[PDB]
């Protein structure tokens, strides 16, 4: 589930080097580059490429 | 790296 739809949505992140989730919101997506502002629990912001993730809703 | 450690 990606695209403009998931802006507003909490969801959690794979970090595969960490082999864990990291919980935080999608607070926007840039439609020309296909990438989403989450933004994290602990602080931490990514701009993601949501479609080569692993992540989850919830 | 991406890691938090």
């Amino acid at each position: 589930a990606s695209g403009e739809s998931l802006v507003g949505s909490r969801i959690k992140v794979w970090w595969p080097m960490d082999q864990a989730y990291y919980k935080g919101v999608v607070e926007s997506y840039d439609a020309a580059k296909k990438k989403h502002l989450v933004i994290y629990d602990d602080g931490d912001q990514e701009i993601l490429y949501l479609k080569n993730q692993k992540w989850s809703p919830l | 790296a991406r890691t938090k450690q």
